[PDB]
RNA sequence: CUCGCUUCGG
């Protein structure tokens, strides 16, 4: 199950599995965000 | 014929922000600190060695921090930026190296670069990473380039260090005892010890107190100690007017009563009342006169010098003294600890450069008793401190100090707290006016007089306005706009300016010289420097001298006539401020020289080399005529102010037309404004804190001062100007409430977003096993996660974009029991919330240690509602009482419906007709497209604004003809209207609300919990007690007190009279006479207590009836 | 097990920062307070 | 409505029901509707010269 | 951090009159005559468009991308 | 970077040129919404460099 | 959780 991610600088979507050091190719950055949900998401205006 | 005013003289103030100020206080004592000091205390301590297996040693050659780095990386450093540190919880640190040569086996072994700790590393400081950086590259640095800076990040958090205010040591201090005895206090304080030494005239005698002495002595005793024996010489010392020997006589008769008349006598006598330090180990012939000699050269008066055993100047010195509280024994010329001429300002720099020689000396005694235990006893195999110089010595010292704020100095005796605090980032001017607090030396721990009040000496150096409301008020202070802080000088060409400007030795004079009308004493931070004749001379050419750039434009000299002392000071952390200066009626700086300012001919440093600006220091302007203004300036003025308005600080620098307003206002405003909601920086979005108030739609304000324009405030703007009438509307403005327009709030104003952090840890235990999270549990029925699990992604941890109820799991973080299978149990990461929120950002990261850092960035929309405290920037902090809507509101002709009704009633209580004005201001300005400015001591006239508003069609006082949105009719009396720059505070009903069920008690007394947090009850004080037993309801308060917070029932034995449990009773080992009794659970453990305490209660208990 | 309709359904469900073991048939609440 | 970068995404639906500006200002048609009764300035006596 | 749509009091649009507004100041306008040639009559969207501050920028300089 | 309640706020200020007349009140619930009683406004906009 | 420390609010 590709599990993805997007880091700090590099802005490119890695895909790391369980128990892996958080880094990134082409780069040594290591703050790792998530990348937002595809699920709907209903917001009222008021 | 009115004098000229130079009007571009103000601008002087923008140059002088160019190079100090504001933030510049803590960056230079740093890089002070960082690039001389430690290389003066290295070379204090360069070469340690043990006395055992001599020919050992270890020499340091020089020391270097290098640039920040991060140990992540296996054996290797990596550039890190401080936004990366504060986001992985880390510190932002670089390597302390050092350089060194030492004996393994006799041969003389050297490193080059062998590192030994880490230095916390203060942003925008000489090393800081961030320094000399373009806004570009501060973007590329995730870094806002409007951040003050000048603060350490330590774990993740951003710590500041306060300035300490304390008083000047080394000063002869002359005041009143608990039972009025005018005695005198010098606290001689050298590099190594502090010794606060007393004179009391307890029995019209003078008796010398010190920590050292079994009983105070006379000082008559002392005198023939410390070398001059003849009384008529100590007559002449302490002076010759007749009421002065009248007052002295007494002392020479006990001293005559006594035998004493040489110096071994009174070494005999000092002797005997010396007390042995704990039987100090070695003794060197039975010591009391070598002891009293020796108490009397170096620990008596630390500060005054003996060259060689030679006690005249001590002798001078003490003559002085005793002259000093003779004379005060007269008139009552007490001298008052609060004024700033006597305090001292200790930075950054100067407590981390005690914080380092500490740790290094620990660090090299360390490393001396290894040695000790490692070098005679171990094998051919020699041994090298290389193998045991550990690094996490000073690494975890600076840490711990830095991050606990409590500095233990056992070298010195010191044991400080509270010495560092918890950067404030509630708004831009909350960490900007934290960046230039100033601590005091006495704490609001007890209701002190004297320093809580605004003493006049703080004039031009610290806020008059800016104090914290409440129990600390005028014990933490502020920097005002333009002040500078002195560091230390050379002290060696003030000496030689001085001796060769005829001041006569001490040594060649006899003391009946110091009672001259004309003779005036010159000291040198609290050493007497000489004698002196016509000191006018030698004052003038002294500051002509400093003028000219020969002597250091930082040392200060003064004059107290009273005293006939001239006193030069070169200590640092004096305060200092720049003045123009004026001869003749005329200022040194001209129309000419403020344009070729603006034009970039000249700065600042210009200005204080030609001798047209000089500083100040508090005791040297004490002796100057200061000018505020030009047409101010008479033939007796030496100084000149530059501007006014920089006498408040930085916080009240925001008040629109501050002399306008009661100074209550004032201090509320600058309260409530370090509080009001806004932007941080431009940063705010990567940045995640563990609370974070946004304002939606900010706005500049219509009314700036040129404060805000300096510390570019309008660039963060943290409040929404609102169309503000001042009417009585509905009757739900009565107490500072104020009617709100709904259809504004659905516009927008005042939408306000929370950001909350949520972290979690995934640590790797002593054991291999670590702690992982499970995906969500899937529900078999449906094949979908369950309510709980609901928002969690297919790794356990919560996606961003979804919103999060109460009672859901953020992370299924799951760990470990053993530290054979492993067995782990739930402890997942549950969002407690009123309400719902939205997970804007999720980081991952990954520390050195394996642990796996999680943070969640919680997002919420809050709009304004009943409740919500809304402030004015005048101090008119408020509740918002009603939302009308907005058919309801007052409309005038234009069609103009208000946003904020705010009631009248508030202004003739507190007078804030700076409200007024800036309302004023800020309807002409929004009229005709233009700032107006409500600087203080200045700003825009009401009449130009008056003028500007009738030109547009408006009435020249703003008060407008209003129809009753209610009735359709017009109102009888006309309604102020304008625009008025309302901030919403962080204060909100919704986190404030609490509602407490049974809910959870405390273990060790069965009763509910503290704080909100925890879901806490709450409190019955002693006073609401009192208040029911006034009212006499019994029954209330026993089913307050005990029904409804610790009810218990125990069973108590008749028979004996003790606790008893399940109706058996263990002493008496019976049952029948165990009865069951209610009984508050406080009760239960006072009496277990007491039972513990061999005190024991015994009920005796009886029928109701 | 509930002690009251037999059933195995207790549910660890936290009502307003009360801690509470309940049974999630007939809603007897097991155990609560910690 | 928004300002964006490269890489940066808005994909949305919007739902328009009917309402009122009573229950919220976003209904409310009317930029600014007000009224003022007409003034009439008038003169006691004849005014002249400057 | 952006210009409101809407103005707070009188709720005239004032969204689509900010980057027109630039306009008029990347031209010769003044402050005054710009917002009068915008439209502006009343001083609440006055107020709106001159005290505004254009955040949504700089923090874009600070965005991913 | 606008966030995702402020985009909708803003979203929900925006005039609609739709005549209210020729549409009814949305029942109490129906989040659904039916052909008479809503309207659906598509907003898709992809930022990338030139 | 306990404890202390700070910063607030009033
Ligand atoms: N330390 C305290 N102890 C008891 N009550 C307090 C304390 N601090 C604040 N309060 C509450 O706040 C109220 C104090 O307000 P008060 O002093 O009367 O007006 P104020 O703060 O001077 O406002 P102005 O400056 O006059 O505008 C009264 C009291 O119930
Ligand atoms: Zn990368
Ligand atoms: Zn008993
Ligand atoms: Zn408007």
């Amino acid at each position: 199950q590709p599990m993805i991610y997007i880091c700090g600088e590099c802005h490119t979507e890695n895909e790391i599995k369980s128990r892996d050091p958080i880094r990134c190719r082409e780069c040594g950055y290591r703050i790792m965000y998530k990348k937002r949900t595809k699920r709907l998401v209903v917001f009222d205006a008021r | 014929a009115p004098i000229p005013t130079v009007e571009e003289k103000w601008r002087l103030l923008p140059a002088f922000l160019k190079v100090k100020g504001l933030v510049k206080q803590h960056i230079d004592s740093f890089n002070y600190f960082i690039n001389v000091e430690i290389k003066k205390i290295m070379k204090a301590n360069e070469k340690v060695t043990s006395d055992a297996d001599p020919m050992w040693y270890l020499k340091y050659l020089n020391i270097y921090v290098g640039l920040p780095d991060v140990e992540e990386s296996f054996n290797v450093t990596r550039p890190v930026s401080p936004h990366e540190c504060r986001l992985r919880d880390m510190t932002y640190s670089a390597p302390i190296t050092v350089d060194i040569e030492y004996t393994r086996g006799s041969q003389r072994i050297i490193r080059n670069a062998l590192p030994i700790g880490r230095m916390p590393i203060m942003l925008r400081s000489s090393n800081c990473v961030l320094t000399g950086k373009t806004p570009a590259e501060f973007a590329k640095l995730n870094e806002c380039p409007l951040d003050p800076g000048g603060y350490f990040i330590v774990k993740g958090v951003e710590k500041v260090i306060l300035i300490q205010e304390q008083l000047s040591k080394n000063r002869i201090i002359v005041e009143a005892d608990r039972k009025g005895a005018v005695g005198a206090s010098v606290t001689s304080s050298t590099h190594e010890k502090k010794s606060r030494t007393n004179m009391a005239v307890k029995q019209g005698r003078f008796y010398l107190r010190h920590n050292t002495l079994s009983e105070d002595i006379p000082i008559v005793i002392i005198f023939k100690a410390m070398g001059v024996e003849s009384d008529q010489e100590i007559v002449q010392m302490i002076g010759t007017e007749e009421h002065v020997m009248a007052a002295f006589g007494p002392s020479l008769e006990e001293c005559q009563k006594a035998q004493i008349f040489t110096q071994m006598q009174a070494l005999k006598y000092i002797g005997n009342k010396v007390r042995r330090q704990r039987m100090w180990g070695g003794g060197p012939k039975k010591t009391k006169i070598e002891e009293a000699r020796e108490l009397l050269a170096s620990t008596i008066l630390t500060h005054v010098p003996v060259k060689e055993f030679n006690f005249r100047a001590k002798c001078i010195y003490t003559a002085v003294m005793v002259r000093r509280v003779i004379l005060a024994q007269g008139d009552n010329k007490v001298d008052d600890r609060d004024y700033y001429g006597n305090k001292r300002l200790e930075l950054a720099g100067q407590l981390l450069s005690l914080l380092f020689e500490d740790l290094f000396k620990k660090f090299n005694s360390e490393m001396k008793k290894i040695a000790d235990q490692v070098i005679p006893k171990q094998r051919a195999a020699q041994f090298d401190v290389v193998k045991h110089m550990r690094q996490d010595q000073i690494t975890n010292g600076m840490v711990n100090a830095i991050s606990t704020g409590n500095w233990s100095l056992k070298r010195f005796k010191m044991d400080r707290q509270g010495v560092t605090q918890v950067l404030s980032r509630l708004s831009y001017i909350s960490a900007l006016g934290m960046m230039t607090r100033i601590s005091s030396q006495f704490e609001k721990t007890r209701k002190v007089s004297g320093p809580r009040s605004l003493q006049p000496s703080q004039w031009g150096m610290l806020c008059p306005s800016d104090t914290p409301e409440g129990e600390a008020c005028g014990l933490v202070k502020n920097l005002a706009l333009m002040t500078h802080i002195t560091t230390d000088m050379e002290d060696g060409p003030i000496v030689k300016l001085a001796s060769n400007l005829g001041v006569e030795d001490v040594n060649l004079l006899c003391g009946e010289e110091l009672s001259y009308p004309n003779v005036f004493l010159v000291f040198l931070n609290g050493n007497i420097l000489g004698v002196i004749r016509d000191h006018k001379k030698l004052v003038n050419t002294f500051r002509l001298m400093r003028r000219a750039g020969y002597i250091n434009e930082f040392v200060s000299i003064s004059t107290n006539l009273t005293d006939r002392c001239v006193y030069i000071s070169s200590d640092g952390g004096r305060l200092c401020r720049p003045y123009i200066i004026v001869k003749k009626q005329k200022p040194a700086v001209t129309n000419k020289h403020m344009e070729e300012l603006a034009q970039g001919y000249r700065n600042f440093e210009d200005f204080l080399h030609e001798s047209l600006v000089e500083y100040l220091d508090v005791n040297e302007e004490n002796d100057c005529n200061i000018a505020l203004y030009e047409h101010t300036i008479n033939k007796d003025t030496t100084h000149l102010e530059i501007e006014p308005f920089t006498l408040l600080g930085v916080c009240a620098g925001l008040i629109p037309y501050p002399h306008h307003n009661q100074s209550p206002r004032n201090t509320y405003q600058c309260a409530m404004g370090k509080q009001a909601m806004g932007t941080i920086g431009y940063n705010q979005r990567n940045r995640i804190d563990t609370l974070m108030y946004l304002l939606a739609y900010p706005q500049k304000p219509m009314v700036k001062t040129k404060t805000i324009e300096l510390i570019e405030f309008e660039k963060l703007p943290a409040g929404q100007n609102a169309t503000v009438a001042v009417m009585s509307y509905s009757g739900y403005d009565i107490e500072d409430a104020l009617v709100l327009n709904k259809a504004s709030l659905d516009r927008g104003f005042g939408r306000c977003l929370v950001y909350k952090n949520a972290k979690c840890t995934l640590k790797r235990y002593t054991n291999q096993t670590f702690d992982k999270v499970m995906g969500p549990m899937l529900d078999a029925a449906t094949r979908k996660p369950i309510w709980r699990h609901e928002i969690l992604d297919a790794d356990g941890i919560c996606s961003p974009g979804e919103k999060v109820e109460n009672k859901q799991v953020l992370v299924n973080k799951s760990m470990p029991t053993v530290t054979q299978q492993p067995q782990y149990k739930d402890v997942p990461i549950t969002y407690k919330g009123a309400t719902d929120s939205y997970i804007e950002k999720v980081m991952i990261s990954s520390n050195a240690e394996d642990a796996f850092l999680i943070k969640m960035l919680l997002r919420q929309t809050r709009r304004p509602e009943i409740g919500d405290k809304f402030s004015s920037r005048h101090g008119q902090k408020g509740v918002c009482g009603l939302i009308v809507p907005q058919e309801d509101m007052p409309f005038c002709d234009s069609g103009i419906c208000p946003d904020i009704i705010m009631n009248p009633h508030g202004f003739p209580s507190r007078m804030t007709v700076g409200k007024l004005i800036e309302l004023l201001a800020g309807k002409a300005g929004v009229l005709d497209g233009r700032f107006h400015y409500g600087t203080a001591f200045g700003g825009s006239k009401v009449k130009d604004v008056c003028e500007d508003l009738v030109r547009h069609g408006y009435n020249y006082l703003g008060k407008d003809y209003v129809t009753s949105g209610i009735t359709g009719e017009p109102l009888e009396a006309y309604i102020y209207f304008g625009p008025v720059y309302y901030q919403k505070l962080k204060h909100m009903v919704l986190d404030k609300m609490h509602a407490r069920a049974r809910g959870p008690r405390a273990v060790l007394t069965r009763q509910p919990t503290e704080g909100r947090s925890r879901d806490g009850g709450l409190r019955l004080g002693e006073m609401e007690r009192d208040c029911l037993i006034g009212y006499g309801a019994s029954m209330l308060l026993l089913e307050r007190l005990m029904i409804s917070s610790d009810a218990f029932e125990v069973d108590v034995c008749g028979q004996c009279g003790l606790l008893g449990y399940s109706g058996w009773c263990h002493y008496c080992k019976s049952s029948c006479h165990v009865s069951s009794l209610r009984i508050p659970y406080a009760c239960k453990l006072l009496f277990q207590e007491l039972q513990s305490m061999n005190i024991i209660p015994r009920l005796k208990l009886s029928k109701y009836n | 097990r509930c002690p009251d309709c037999g059933s195995t359904e207790l549910v660890e469900d936290s009502h307003y920062s009360q801690s509470q073991l309940v049974c999630s048939d007939c809603g007897c609440v097991v155990t609560e307070g910690v | 409505i928004a300002q964006l970068r490269p890489g940066q995404e808005i994909d949305l639906l919007m739902h328009c029901v009917k309402g009122i500006g009573k229950d919220h200002a976003k209904f409310s048609p009317v930029a600014t509707a007000s009224y003022r009764l007409l003034p009439d300035i008038t003169l006691l006596e004849p005014v002249e010269g400057e | 951090m952006i210009i409101p749509v809407r103005c707070f009091t009188c709720g005239k649009i004032v969204g689509n009159k900010w980057e027109a507004y630039l306009g008029l100041l990347q031209a010769e306008y003044t402050e005054g005559d710009a917002l009068d040639a915008l439209g502006l009559k009343r001083y609440c969207c006055r107020r709106m468009l001159l005290a505004h501050v254009d955040l949504i920028e700089k923090l874009l300089n600070y965005a991913p991308l | 970077i606008v966030q995702d309640e402020i985009l909708a706020h803003r979203l929900g200020l925006i005039p609609i040129h739709a005549d209210p007349r020729l549409f009814e009140y949305r029942n109490q619930g129906d989040e659904e919404g039916t052909e008479i009683d809503t309207l659906q406004f598509r907003l898709q906009v992809r930022c990338t460099r030139n």
